C-alpha cells in the first residue's frame, strides 16, 4: 500500500558518510516503501570507499547512490514530514576539520576534571532543536564592478575599501528555522568519520565506520519504531537486517 | 568555580602558553621611550599662527 | 536631582558619576557606523572641550575581507576580518588603578582579545544556570582546600607584586670583599 | 583559435589585484552554538498566553497578535526581521522578542501589568 | 531594574501604587541563587 | 469564557471531542451531541475513564445545545446528515441560532449547502465557519489536522485556540464558499498529480528504464515533483512489473475519493456549452470511474494505472 | 591596473630624498651597498634560496608574485614571519561561558598609546626580538588567540609601495673597513650595580614556581626516596 | 539582458611589459627626455591620493637609537609654595598606610613618580619611603629605595 | 577653461605627443 | 599543475606547515633540534620499554599495509602495561623534564642559570617518585635533557658549551 | 606526458551556456584552461571579457571554430538551444566534435536531444575512441548562477566518477542514471510530468476563480499542508492567478517557453514505442499536449506555459474540429 508518508529528510553538512550509510540503513528497513531524501550543505564531494565496503557486509549497496544538496528540497520543505539532522556534537567539534576532536565535559555521578551535575547541567532531553548546523543554505551573490552603482568610489558593495570594486561570487549561508514544521523533528549526534585523523591505520579507520554503522542501525530502529505509533502503519517491513541487531 | 577551572588549567597543554595580551603591561610611563619624530616646531606654508 | 528629570536619559548616583568604559557611535548610516571604546563619566560632559577622559580605540562593526590570506595560509584564515584597535595600557591602568566601570558591549568585545573573560550577558541557552547548595558546597571545600601560607603566597604573587628576590640574586646584589 | 586579450602573455589580462581572486569562507553561528526551544509550560501551555503574560505596558500590544503566528515553535523561531513583515510595531515586537530571549534563558514573563 | 512579579504583596491603594517590593521566600531564595552566580 | 459543544460521534467526530477535554483545563465547557444517546454516554464515558479535566454535559436533542453553548461545532459522516441537523429539523442549529452563536461545519458538503448555511446565519445573526477536514484520524488522535476555514475574519480570529487545540495548519480561506470549495480543489489535484505520475511511471517502463529508486531521486528534484509522486510510486512500480498482481486496500480508497469529487460538478457552472471545460480533470475522472466499478473501489489509489486506456474510451466512442 | 577613460603617468622616483653626491658619506654607503648588491637576481639566486619545495615556488612565482613581492621591501631570506598562538586565561565560569570567544569572523586586535602608533620606529615596532614589540591578537572563529602575520602587522600602518631587487645583506663586507668594536659599545658603560632595569626584567621573565616551596643557606635538592633507601 | 548592455566601459588592458608612458616617457638609463610631471599637477589636494607618499621612508637613526636618550634636561621651575604642595602632597602619598586598597609597592611607586615629573626628592621622602616599606615587611623594596637616592 | 592642466606637456613642441598630433592632423 | 578542488581538500596540513618557510636556515635547524626530538619521543612512546624481540612481535602481527598506512611499529595502537600517569601518556618522563627547560628557555630569551629551572625538574620527581628512580644520573637521561642547549647560540665553540652545560650536568647527577 | 591543468571548453553560449563557463571560470581556481565557443567570435570576446572584469579565478580562450575547440580540449561540454544545432555540432559538420574526437576526449552534451542522437553520439564517440555523456540540465539561468542544476549522466560510471568535480561547479543535483541514453529518457518523463503538472495546476486555479477563491497564496499553503503540493504549481500560481483575474493581459516571456516544452514532447513522442501500430493512449498528457499545441498555435508560443489557460478550451476546440470530419 502507499504509506502515509509524505517524505523523509536527512540533512548532513557534507553528505559523504553518515547520511549516506543513513540512506542505505533506512531504506532496506521500510523495503523503499517510502521516499527518503539524503542531502547535505557541501555538495562537492564523492561517496567514502569505506563507507560502501562497510555497508556491502550487512548486504546493502549504497554504490548506487550520489553526494547531492538539499537544495531542491529547502523550496519543499513544508512538503515532507520527517526532519533528520546528523551532525556532530558541539563540545566535540572542531572548525579546521583536520584534527581528532576534543574531549567533552564530563560530570560526576553517584584524569579528566569531572563536574558537578548541579553546577554544570546537561541540557536536558525534553527541549527541542530549533535550528542545527545542518540547517543552513547556500547564498551566491556578486558585486560586478561593470555595474555603475557598484564601480562609483563611495560606494558600500565591496569588502574592502581601496583595493579595486566589487567582490566576485563570494558564498554566505542563511539559516533555514523550518524544521519545527515538519512532523517529527530528530538530531542525531555522531562524530565525524569522513575525514582521516593525523596517523592512522586503515584498520583503524575503517573501525570508525564500524561504530558508525552500529549507531545507525539503532537509532534508525528508533526512528521507525516512532513513526509506526505516529502514523500507524508497519515501517519495519525487512526485519532481516534487526534480528542480526537485536542478537 | 575558581579551583576546578584552576585545576583544568594547570591540566591544560594547550592554554599554558604565555599572552602578551594578558601577562604584562608593555609601557606605563607617560611619554614615549625613543623620538618618532614629532613635534616640528615649525610653520609651513598658509600658517600665519607660530607660535 | 532636577525638577522636570530628562525622561530619556536618566542615570544613578548624579553627575558626573563614576568613569565607564563605553562604545559611542556617531549620527551616521548604519553602513558607515563605526564605534569608539572611550572611557567617560556616566552622565555626558557637553560643557566642555574635554568630552571623555581617554580614547581606548575604535571597533570597525563591519567585516572585512581577509587582504593576508596568501602570506602565510593558517586555518581559519579566509574568514571575514573585524578590525578594532585597543589600548592595552590605558585600560589596564582605568581598569586596575582607577576602578572604572564597563559596559557590556566592550566586555564582550575585550573577552575577544583574551584581556577579559566572557560577559555575564553572554548566555548559553542550551547550559542552563546553576543549583547552589551548601553541604555540597562545604563537602567539596573540605574534600581538596589549599594550605594557609601556599593561599597567601599565591595572593602574594597575583596582587601585592610578582617580582621576587631569589636567595641566588640576594647573594648576587650584595656589596664584594673591597667593600665588604 | 586566439587567447583572449592583445597581450597573450598574461594570465589576466585586466591585471587585478592578486587579492580580489582570493576566496572568502564562511561559518554560521549554528555551527558555533545551537538554538534550543523549550516546550510549554504549566504556566504558559499555549502561545497566546505567553503574549498576554507578556503584555504589561500600554504602548506594547502583545496581547493583540495572537493570531500572527501558528504555535508555539513559529513564535519560538522568529527573529525580529520575521516580525517586522509580519507587520508589527517596533516597541510590541522589541517587547515580543525580549519576552521569548528572557523565556529562552530560564526566565519566564512574570512581571506585574503596569497599566492601570 | 527592580522586578516586580505578579506574585509579590499587592498594595490595595487607590492613591499610589498597585503592587509592593515584598517578595515570596521563594523569590527571596532564587534571587539568593542568582546573586551567587553574579558574585562568581 | 466560551462554552463548547461538538456535534457528531463517527470514526473522525470521537478524537476533536477527545482533544477537548484534554487540552482545555476546565476553562471552556464541553458539551457533546451525537445521532445517538447511547453513543454520545458512550464517548463521555470514554473521555471519563481515562482522564477528564473539564466538566463535560450529554444532550439528545440540539435546543439545550442551542441554549446552552456558544460555540458549535459539528463533525459529521455525510452531506445530507449535517444538512439535516443544521437546517432540515425542526430544532435545527442554524434556524434556532442565537445572536452570537459561532457554528462550525467540518464536513465536506457543496458550495450551495455553505452558502445557505451563512444566508441563514447571516440573517439569524449568527456566524457560520465552514472548515472541512483534510488528514487521518490518527492524525487527528495526535493533533495534526488541515482546515480551510471559510466565513467571517474576526470569527476567525476568536477560533483560533479553539482550533489549534486539535489541527497544527488552520488557513483562511476568506469569505463563506471558499472553505469548502479548498477541499474540493485539493482532491481534484491529488486526483490529477496521481493520474499524471501513473502515466509517466508507465511511459518509464515503456521506455525501457530498470532503475525506478533512482527515478525518484531525479524525478523529485526537478521541476515535476509532486507529494503523490513521491507516495504511490513503489507501489506503482509493483503494479506495473506485475499486472497480474492485484493491488492492496488501502485507508484512502477510489470511492473516498470520488465522494468528495461528487461534489464539484454539481458546485461548478453548468459545462454543456463547450462539453469539456477542464480536460485533465476529467480525463482522471473517468479513470477513476473505470477503477471503481471494476471491483477496485476499496483499493488503494495506485490502481489507475491497469485503467489509463480505460480513461480513453470515454473519449473515442462518446465523440 | 589601467582604468578605461583616463591617462596615467610614471614615477621617476619611489621618494623625496637627499642626493649620494651631496655628501661623501652617503656617497661611500651608497658603494659599499652596490658592492653588497647583485645587479640582476634570478630565480636560482641565495635570496630566492628559501623555496626548497617546488610547491612554495609555484606558490610564489604563481598568481600572487604581486602580493608575495609587496610584503617587504628589501629582499630577506623568507616573505614573513612565523604564526605563534597564545594561551587563553581562565574563565571562572568554566563551561557556561567556553562558547563565547568562538564566533564567526576573526577579530583582529591591534595595540596602540604613547609607546605604540609611530611610523617612523615601525620596523622596530614590529620586530620580534624587541621586548617592546606592538602587541597584536587575532581570535579565531574556533576560538584560536594567535599572532599576526607578518603582512598583518604592515597592514597597520602607512603604505610602503618601494621594493629593493639589488641589495643582499650577507653580500656586506666585512673585514677590511666594516669592523664593530666592542669598545664602541663599551663606551656607552652598560653597568648593571648603576642601574637595575635588566635585572628586574629578567627576574619578571624567570618561573616563580620556588616561591611556594620556599621552606619546603637552604638550596633546592631533589626529592630523597625513603622506600628505595 | 540585463547583463548585456553593462560592457566594459570602466576597465582597460594593463600596461605590457616594457610599456611607455602616455605622455611618452619610458624608463631607460637616460631620463634627458623624460619629465616629470608634479608640476602641472594641483598644489593643494583636499584628502591623500592614492600615489600621495606611497614609498617614503625614514632615517635609521629613529631605529637604532635606545631608549630615553632623546630627552633633554629641562630645568622645570616653579613657585615655592607649589613646591611646598607637591612635596606635602607626595609625602602623604607615599606614606599611605597598606590597607584593602593600598599594596605597599606604591610606596616605592609614589617616589619614581616623583622623580619622573622631575622633582628632587628630599631626605624625609626616603625616610618616610624607608620606614613605610619597612613597617610592612618589604626590606629590598626598601634598599631599592637606597638605589635610588643612591643613583640621584 | 578649455584646456587642462597637462596641456603644456602635452602639446610642447619635439614631444611624442605633440609629433603624434602632428601626424594624425596632416598624415 | 593544481587540482580541481574535491572532496574538502584542506589547504594546510598544520597549523605550523607554512610557518616552518618564515624560518631561516640555522633556525630551521635551531627549531629541528627541538620539534624534531618531541616528535621521536611521541613515536616511540606506546612501545618504550619493549624488548627489540617484542618491537618484532608488534611489526609481525600486522602485516597488512595500504602503502598510505605507516610502520605499525611509529605511532603503534598496542595496548600500555602502566598505561600512565596524567600527561606521561603520550610522552617519557625524560621529555617532561626536556619540555620543563624548553619553557624557562623560551621565557628566558636566551641563555640562563641552572638555577631558573631547579624547582621544575624536582617538582616533576615528587610527582613520579617511580621514574625519577628508574633514570637518574643516567647517560642516557642527561645526554636527552642537555641536548636542547646549543640552540641557544649554535655557533659557540665546544669550550662555550661544555662551561655553559656543566652548571646543567653536576644538577642532573646530584 | 607533461604534468599541466585540464583543457576544458564549453561550446555555445546562449540562454544556459554562458552562466556555466561563468561557474566554470569563478569556481576553478587555476585548475583548468577554460576555452569559450560561439559561432560569433564577438559573443566570446563579450563572455570573456565579462568573465576577465568581473574576475575569474582561470585564463580563458575563445574559439571560432570547430577544429581548435578539437585539438585544443581534453574535456568539452555542449550546451546549444535546439537538437538541430547539437547534431550539427557534434555529427553533421565535417569539424564535428565527435567525427574527429581525439583518443581519450570526453564530451557531454547538456542539450536535451532525442534517443538516436545520443545514441549514435555515443556510438560514434566509441568508434573514435572517445567518450560521450549524455547530461539533460534541468533549471532556470537564475538557478544555474547559483550552482543548483539537476543533471541525469549517461555513459561510463568511471567517466561520470572523473566528471564528477567539473559538473559540482554548476550542479549540485547529479545522478548517474546508468548507460547511454537513459538521461534523455529521464528527461522526457521529467517534461512530460512537467507539463501534466503544468495543465493540473492551471485547471486549479481556473476551479479556484470559478468557485470564488480571491487569493492564491493561501491556497498554495493549503496544497503544501495537503497531498496537492507540485512544484509547476508553486511556481505558476501568482502568474496564473494574475492571467486569470485578468483575461486579456497578455503573458511575459520567461526562459522556458511553449515551443521548447513541445520541441521536447516531440522527443518524447519520436522515442516513445507503439503497440499494434498506433499510439499508446494517455489522457492527461494528451490533454495537456492539446492544451501546449492550442497555446503554440495562436503565436503565444515564445512566452510562459501559464498562456495555456486562455487557450485550454481551443484545445477542446482542436479536438472537436477533429470529431466532425468522417
Ligand atoms: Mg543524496
Amino acid at each position: 500500500m502507499s504509506t502515509s508518508s509524505r517524505g523523509i529528510l536527512i540533512a548532513g553538512l557534507t553528505n559523504r558518510a553518515r547520511t549516506q550509510m543513513a540512506e542505505g540503513i533506512l531504506r532496506r528497513l521500510t523495503a523503499g516503501t517510502i521516499f527518503i531524501k539524503s542531502g547535505g550543505v557541501h555538495h562537492e564531494s564523492t561517496i567514502h570507499p569505506l563507507a560502501v565496503k562497510v555497508m556491502k557486509d550487512i548486504g546493502i549497496d549504497i554504490s548506487k547512490q550520489s553526494v547531492t544538496s538539499l537544495e531542491a528540497a529547502r523550496r519543499q520543505q513544508n512538503t515532507y514530514d520527517v526532519y533528520i539532522s546528523i551532525d556532530c556534537s558541539y563540545e566535540r567539534r572542531t572548525l579546521d576539520k583536520s584534527q581528532p576532536p576534543r574531549a567533552e565535559v564530563r560530570r560526576r555521578e553517584s584524569d579528566p576534571v569531572r563536574y558537578d551535575p548541579l553546577l554544570v547541567p546537561r541540557t536536558p532531553s525534553h527541549w527541542s532543536v530549533g535550528v542545527d548546523a545542518t540547517d543552513v543554505r547556500r547564498r551566491w551573490q556578486i558585486w560586478s564592478p561593470r555595474d555603475p552603482s557598484i564601480f562609483h568610489e563611495t560606494s558600500t558593495r565591496k569588502f574592502q575599501d581601496h583595493l579595486y570594486e566589487g567582490e566576485p561570487l563570494f558564498m554566505q549561508l542563511r539559516q533555514c528555522p523550518w524544521r519545527t514544521q515538519a512532523k517529527v523533528s530528530e538530531r542525531w549526534e555522531m562524530d565525524e568519520v569522513a575525514i582521516r585523523y593525523p596517523v592512522e591505520r586503515h584498520s583503524a579507520h575503517e573501525l570508525r565506520f564500524v561504530q558508525a554503522r552500529e549507531q545507525l542501525l539503532q537509532r534508525s530502529f528508533d526512528l521507525l519504531t516512532k513513526l509506526e505509533k505516529h502514523y500507524g502503519e508497519r515501517l519495519l517491513l525487512d526485519r532481516a537486517l534487526l534480528e542480526e541487531f537485536i542478537s | 568555580f575558581r579551583d576546578v577551572e584552576e585545576r583544568r588549567h594547570s591540566r591544560d597543554v594547550v592554554n599554558e602558553l604565555p599572552n602578551p595580551w594578558y601577562d604584562y603591561v608593555a609601557h606605563a610611563l607617560p611619554f614615549p621611550d625613543r623620538d618618532a619624530g614629532y613635534p616640528d616646531e615649525y610653520g609651513d606654508l598658509g600658517q600665519w599662527r607660530a607660535p | 536631582a532636577r525638577a522636570v528629570i530628562k525622561r530619556r536619559s536618566p542615570q544613578l548616583w548624579g553627575a558626573p558619576g563614576a568613569p565607564i568604559i563605553r562604545m559611542r557611535g556617531h549620527h551616521v548610516v548604519w553602513k558607515f557606523q563605526s564605534y569608539d571604546l572611550v572611557v567617560e563619566h556616566t552622565h555626558k560632559r557637553r560643557n566642555s572641550d574635554i568630552r571623555l577622559l581617554h580614547y581606548l580605540g575604535k571597533h570597525c562593526p563591519h567585516p572585512q575581507k581577509s587582504l593576508w590570506s596568501p602570506d602565510t595560509p593558517v586555518a581559519q584564515d579566509r574568514h571575514l576580518f573585524m578590525l578594532t584597535t585597543v589600548d592595552i595600557d590605558a585600560f589596564k591602568y582605568w581598569f586596575g588603578v582607577k576602578r572604572c566601570r564597563l559596559s557590556m558591549k566592550p566586555w564582550a568585545l575585550l573577552a575577544k582579545a583574551g584581556l577579559l573573560p566572557p560577559s555575564l550577558t553572554q548566555n548559553s541557552k542550551i547550559m542552563p544556570k546553576p543549583l547552589f547548595d551548601k553541604e555540597s558546597l562545604m563537602r567539596y571545600y573540605l574534600a581538596n582546600r589549599k594550605d594557609e601560607d601556599v593561599m597567601a603566597r599565591e595572593k602574594y604573587l597575583n596582587y601585592e607584586n610578582s617580582m621576587v628576590k631569589t636567595e641566588e640574586e640576594r647573594a648576587a646584589e650584595r656589596p664584594v670583599a673591597p667593600y665588604l | 583559435d586566439q587567447t583572449y586579450g592583445p597581450h597573450k602573455s598574461y594570465k589576466y589580462t585586466y591585471m587585478p589585484d592578486p587579492r580580489k581572486l582570493a576566496p572568502i569562507e564562511t561559518t554560521q553561528r549554528s555551527e558555533i552554538v545551537p538554538q534550543s526551544i523549550r516546550p510549554p509550560t504549566s504556566y504558559v501551555p499555549n502561545h497566546e498566553t505567553f503574549l498576554e503574560r507578556a503584555d504589561i505596558h500600554r504602548l506594547r500590544p502583545t496581547s493583540d497578535f495572537k493570531a500572527s503566528f501558528k504555535d508555539w515553535n513559529d513564535l519560538f523561531t522568529c527573529d525580529k526581521r520575521q516580525l517586522r513583515v509580519r507587520g508589527i510595531p517596533r516597541m510590541t515586537r522589541d517587547a515580543i522578542r525580549t519576552a521569548v530571549q528572557a523565556f529562552q534563558n530560564g526566565n519566564p514573563p512574570e512581571r506585574f501589568d503596569t497599566k492601570e | 531594574r527592580q522586578i516586580r512579579p505578579y506574585y509579590n504583596l499587592p498594595s490595595k491603594s487607590e492613591h499610589g501604587r498597585k503592587m509592593t517590593g515584598f517578595l515570596t521566600p521563594y523569590r527571596h531564595w532564587m534571587w539568593k541563587q542568582n546573586e551567587l552566580w553574579r558574585n562568581v | 469564557s466560551l462554552n463548547v459543544g461538538v456535534v457528531g460521534m463517527g470514526n473522525m467526530g470521537v478524537p476533536i471531542a477527545r482533544n477537548l477535554g484534554f487540552k482545555a483545563r476546565s476553562a471552556m465547557y464541553l458539551q457533546i451531541h451525537s445521532r445517538a444517546l447511547s453513543k454520545a454516554k458512550r464517548v463521555c464515558d470514554d473521555l471519563s475513564v481515562d482522564g477528564a479535566t473539564c466538566a463535560m454535559r450529554i444532550h439528545d436533542r440540539y435546543s439545550t445545545m442551542t441554549k446552552w453553548c456558544d460555540v458549535i461545532v459539528l463533525a459529521l459522516a455525510d452531506v445530507k446528515a449535517s444538512r439535516h441537523a443544521l437546517l432540515e429539523d425542526n430544532e435545527s442549529l442554524i434556524m434556532n441560532a442565537r445572536k452570537g452563536q459561532i457554528i462550525v461545519d467540518h464536513t465536506t458538503v457543496d458550495a450551495e449547502t455553505s452558502r445557505e448555511c451563512a444566508h441563514e446565519a447571516a440573517r439569524r445573526g449568527a456566524y457560520f465557519l465552514d472548515a472541512p477536514m483534510s488528514g487521518s484520524p490518527r492524525a487527528c488522535f495526535n493533533g495534526q489536522l488541515l482546515l480551510m476555514v471559510g466565513g467571517d475574519a474576526e470569527t476567525f480570529q476568536k477560533m483560533l485556540p479553539i482550533f489549534h487545540m486539535y489541527a497544527d495548519n488552520v488557513f483562511h480561506m476568506g469569505e463563506s464558499g471558499s472553505g469548502t470549495a479548498a477541499k474540493m480543489i485539493s482532491q481534484a489535484l491529488v486526483a490529477s498529480h496521481n493520474a499524471a505520475a501513473a502515466e509517466a511511471l508507465s511511459m518509464a517502463h515503456a521506455l525501457g528504464i530498470e532503475d525506478q529508486s533512482k527515478l525518484v531521486q531525479v524525478l523529485d528534484a526537478s521541476w515535476g515533483s509532486s507529494t503523490m509522486l513521491r507516495r504511490n510510486a513503489p507501489l506503482l512500480q509493483d503494479l506495473i512489473r506485475n499486472p497480474d498482481k492485484t493491488p492492496p486496500t488501502s485507508a484512502v480508497s477510489v470511492d473516498r475519493l470520488l465522494s468528495d469529487l461528487a461534489h464539484l460538478d454539481a458546485s461548478l457552472p453548468k459545462r454543456g456549452g463547450e462539453d469539456e471545460p477542464f480536460p485533465v480533470f476529467d480525463a482522471a475522472l473517468r479513470s477513476l470511474a473505470a477503477a471503481s466499478d471494476a471491483g477496485m473501489g476499496d483499493r488503494d489509489l495506485a490502481s489507475v494505472v491497469h485503467y489509463i486506456e480505460a480513461g480513453e474510451a470515454e473519449l473515442r466512442n462518446r465523440t | 591596473a589601467r582604468k578605461h577613460g583616463l591617462f596615467y603617468g610614471k614615477m621617476r622616483f619611489a621618494e623625496q630624498k637627499i642626493t649620494f653626491y651631496s655628501d661623501r658619506f652617503l656617497f661611500r654607503d651608497l658603494v659599499n651597498r652596490r658592492e653588497a648588491s647583485y645587479a640582476n637576481v634570478w630565480e636560482m639566486d641565495d635570496p630566492y634560496r628559501f623555496l626548497q619545495t617546488e610547491q612554495d615556488y609555484e606558490d610564489y612565482w604563481g598568481d600572487n608574485y604581486d602580493v608575495y613581492r609587496r610584503m617587504f621591501p628589501e629582499m630577506i631570506g623568507r616573505t614573513g614571519e612565523p604564526v605563534q598562538q597564545y594561551g587563553q586565561m581562565p574563565i571562572w565560569a568554566g563551561p557556561h561561558r567556553q562558547h563565547a570567544n568562538k564566533s564567526e569572523h576573526n577579530w583582529m586586535f591591534a595595540e596602540i598609546g604613547v609607546n605604540v602608533g609611530h611610523e617612523a620606529l615601525k620596523k622596530l615596532e614590529l620586530d620580534p626580538t624587541n621586548e617592546k614589540r606592538r602587541r597584536f591578537v587575532i581570535r579565531q572563529p574556533d576560538g584560536t588567540l594567535r599572532s599576526a602575520k607578518m603582512s598583518e602587522m604592515r597592514a597597520w600602518y602607512w603604505k610602503e609601495e618601494w621594493a629593493d631587487f639589488r641589495f643582499w645583506a650577507p653580500q656586506m663586507e666585512w673585514g677590511i673597513e666594516n669592523t664593530p668594536s666592542q669598545e664602541q659599545y663599551q663606551e656607552h658603560v652598560p653597568d648593571t650595580t648603576d642601574a637595575d632595569f635588566r635585572k628586574q626584567r629578567r627576574i619578571q621573565s624567570r618561573p616563580v614556581k620556588w616561591f611556594y616551596e620556599s621552606h619546603y643557606e637552604r638550596e633546592v635538592r631533589w626529592p630523597d626516596v625513603i622506600n628505595a633507601a | 539582458k540585463v547583463d548585456s548592455f553593462h560592457a566594459n566601459t570602466q576597465y582597460q588592458h594593463a600596461w605590457p611589459l616594457l610599456s611607455h608612458d602616455d605622455l611618452g616617457n619610458s624608463d631607460q638609463s637616460n631620463n634627458t627626455k623624460n619629465i616629470m610631471y608634479s608640476m602641472y599637477m594641483p598644489k593643494r589636494n583636499k584628502g591623500t591620493a592614492p600615489w600621495f607618499r606611497g614609498a617614503d621612508t625614514y632615517s635609521v637613526k629613529y631605529c637604532e637609537q635606545g631608549r630615553y636618550e632623546y630627552q633633554r634636561y629641562l630645568m622645570i621651575n616653579r613657585f615655592p609654595s607649589e613646591y611646598k604642595k607637591h612635596f606635602l602632597s607626595f609625602l602623604s602619598n607615599i606614606r599611605m598606610s597598606s590597607g584593602s586598597a593600598t599594596i605597599p609597592q606604591e610606596a616605592l611607586h609614589w617616589l619614581l613618580r616623583m622623580i619622573v615629573d622631575n622633582f628632587n626628592p628630599q631626605h624625609v621622602h626616603y625616610i618616610a619611603a624607608m620606614k613605610t616599606l619597612q613597617s610592612a615587611g618589604e626590606l629590598d623594596m626598601a634598599r631599592d629605595v637606597w638605589k635610588i637616592m643612591e643613583r640621584q | 577653461g578649455g584646456v587642462p592642466r597637462i596641456y603644456y606637456a602635452w602639446m610642447r613642441p619635439g614631444s611624442f605627443t605633440r609629433r603624434r598630433f602632428e601626424k594624425m592632423r596632416n598624415p | 599543475v593544481a587540482k580541481l578542488q574535491h572532496n574538502s581538500a584542506p589547504t594546510t596540513l598544520n597549523f605550523y606547515e607554512k610557518s616552518f618557510q618564515q624560518l631561516s636556515d640555522v633556525q630551521q635547524r635551531q627549531t629541528g633540534l627541538l620539534i624534531g626530538a618531541a616528535v621521536g619521543d611521541a613515536a616511540a612512546r606506546a612501545l618504550d620499554g619493549y624488548t627489540a624481540e617484542e618491537v618484532a612481535a608488534v611489526a609481525a602481527e600486522s602485516g597488512s599495509l595500504q602503502d598510505e598506512d605507516e610502520d605499525p611499529v611509529v605511532f603503534a595502537s598496542v595496548t600500555p602495561r602502566e598505561h600512565k600517569s596524567g600527561l606521561l601518556r603520550h610522552h617519557s618522563y625524560t621529555f617532561y623534564l626536556f619540555s620543563q627547560l624548553l619553557r624557562v628557555m623560551a621565557t628566558s630569551r636566551g641563555d640562563f642559570p641552572v638555577q631558573y629551572v631547579k624547582n621544575e625538574w624536582v617538582a616533576t620527581a615528587r610527582a613520579h617518585p617511580d621514574c625519577f628512580v628508574r633514570e637518574h644520573a643516567s647517560l642516557l637521561h642527561v645526554l636527552c635533557i642537555t641536548m636542547q642547549l646549543p640552540v641557544i647560540y649554535p655557533w659557540a665553540d665546544d669550550s662555550t658549551l661544555r662551561e655553559y652545560a656543566s652548571g646543567f650536568l653536576e644538577f642532573l647527577t646530584e
